[PDB]
């Protein structure tokens, strides 16, 4: 019931793509997909209806083509807590660790990067030997990814001047198409493979330094003692399927005593007056 | 040249190729019927006698003759502050003994004046004859390629060059790559459009390969010795 679920939630603000809050009263869905997550302080105007900006290239998008509501409510700051992780494997693989942050701050970010599997951030230590100006730290790099590119040549008398690949940093490099961390945009409903990381700080087995992830910031969410959390609801099915609700006219009515009235009781109709008896012959299936 | 065009027959005439013993070495512009500009590296100690030189212009592909039809280098004149190291101040000139009359396909270029207030990201155009992808051979025919102008300061990189470049000196081409002379294109005519008019503003003097990632090309900065080779002007006559 819609009543219940906006007086049980403080709602701030409710507004639906696509389709009209008329026509919700009495009607039958397929399914409900249910997305929720903190508003930051910062990006309040990329929550609008078509933004080319952080969130919806990093962190989620929105579609627009389909029918669908968007829902931005507030919750009390007692007895909450908000769950930062990072869902990126080929992070994590490298020794990745926590964010590390103070509470009530939700984390977002500014630029999604990818790689492929064949992806390693270290050097083979058997070439960077060779080495003299800008020596990167090596490793040894797990079977089954190939070892950083890195290339010794000569410019005018530097005989050991060794360049690798995403200089300087995987955001604003120089030759993006020598580097394989790509940088992408999450599509519907599809998660952002992956930060940057900084091979200059990586490489016992390679082990990226926790300061060499760029591409994200951390912004507070406390908003009049309250936390804003915005929400979507895409509702796949229309007039269809097993999912309905009870926002017609039959809403719970209150009996009444004294006139005939019309029966809907359990499938059966008739008229009478009601009359309060106290009875004790029924059971539960009764 | 990598990652260009084959050069149509137009309106190019400022190449003139040197050879030595009959095979291509490098090429150079001409301002005036009187004087080509090329590059000071090939006029070292083992490149002397130059009596044993001719030059080639209004020549696409190179093959027209054989130890002749050509014109012999008179007199060729280095720069005084010239290092072999650093590779500073690689200008230098050669006097013809011919009136070098002008006809068709025959136009040389001015040379660019002071205070001309270019653009950073200026677009300009490299030719010559060079290798092809990587260590090739002489190209038989002429190429050309566009290359973009990126300032000294971003140049300067300690991830590009490290402070390698001197203030006579100039980058240029894209940092990506696959844009690059290789071995072979000394010289070089690096004309920019202008005023409805071509200004040479560069001077292929060395670089580290060509088509590779954070190695742009290199030039030679004509403007700041370009009242020195008027200098040579008063020792025509």
């Amino acid at each position: 019931n819609l009543s219940t679920l906006l007086r049980l939630v403080h709602v701030d603000s409710f507004s639906c793509n696509n389709l009209d809050k008329s026509k919700i009263f009495g009607s039958c869905f397929n399914s409900i997909t249910v997305d929720k997550f903190a508003i930051p302080n910062r990006r309040r105007d990329d929550l609008q209806l078509g933004s080319s900006g952080f969130l919806q290239s990093s962190n989620y998008k929105i579609d627009i083509s389909s029918s669908s509501c968007q829902l931005y409510y507030s919750l009390p700051l007692v007895n909450v807590t908000i769950n930062n992780f990072n869902p990126s494997s080929w992070n994590r693989r490298y020794g990745f660790g926590s964010f590390n942050l103070s509470s009530y701050d939700v984390v977002y970010s500014d630029h999604c990067f990818s790689v492929n599997s064949d992806f390693c951030p270290c050097a083979d230590p058997s070439v960077v030997n060779s080495c003299a100006k800008s020596k990167p730290p090596s490793a040894i790099c797990p079977a089954g990814t190939k070892y950083r590119h890195c290339d010794l040549d000569t410019t005018l008398y530097v005989k050991n001047w060794c360049r690798c690949s995403c200089l300087p940093d995987p955001i604003s490099t120089y030759s993006p198409n020598t580097c394989p961390q790509k940088k992408v945009v999450v599509g519907i409903g599809e998660h952002c493979p992956g930060l940057g990381i900084n091979e200059e700080k990586c490489g016992s087995s390679c082990f990226c330094s926790p300061d060499a992830f760029l591409g994200w910031s951390f912004d507070s969410c406390i908003s009049n003692n309250r936390c804003n959390i915005f929400s979507n609801f895409i509702f796949n099915g229309i007039n269809s399927g097993t999912t309905c609700s009870n926002d017609l006219l039959y809403s719970n009515t209150e009996i009444s005593t004294g006139v005939c009235v019309n029966y809907d009781l359990y499938g059966i109709t008739g008229q009478g007056i009601f009359k309060e008896v106290s009875a004790a012959y029924y059971n539960n299936w009764q | 040249i990598v990652g260009g065009e084959s050069a149509l027959p137009g309106a190019w005439p400022w190449q003139v190729s040197l050879h030595v013993q009959n095979v291509h070495v490098c090429g150079g512009s001409i301002i005036t019927p009187e004087w080509i500009v090329t590059a000071a590296h090939c006029v070292e100690k083992p490149l002397n006698n130059p009596w044993h030189w001719t030059a080639f212009a209004g020549i696409l592909r190179q093959s027209f003759m054989f130890y002749g039809a050509g014109y012999q280098v008179e007199k060729v004149i280095s720069h005084p502050n010239y290092d072999s190291k650093t590779k500073n101040n690689d200008i230098a000139l050669m006097k013809l003994q011919k009136p070098l009359t002008f006809n068709d396909l025959v136009k040389p270029v001015c040379l660019p004046n002071p205070g001309m207030m270019l653009q950073p990201e200026q677009l300009c155009w490299i030719s010559g004859w060079g290798a092809t992808e990587e260590k090739g051979k002489t190209s038989e025919v002429l190429n050309a390629a566009k290359v973009l102008l990126i300032e000294t300061q971003r140049c300067n990189s300690r991830y590009v060059y490290d402070n390698l470049i001197t203030p006579a000196m100039i980058c240029a081409g894209f940092l990506q790559g696959n844009v690059d002379s290789c071995q072979g294109d000394s010289g070089g005519p690096l004309v920019t459009s202008k005023n409805n008019i071509w200004w040479l503003i560069g001077d292929t003097s060395w670089g580290s390969g060509c088509a590779k990632a954070y190695r742009p090309g290199v030039y030679g900065n004509v403007m700041v010795f370009t009242d020195w080779i008027y200098r040579q002007m008063r020792a025509d006559g």
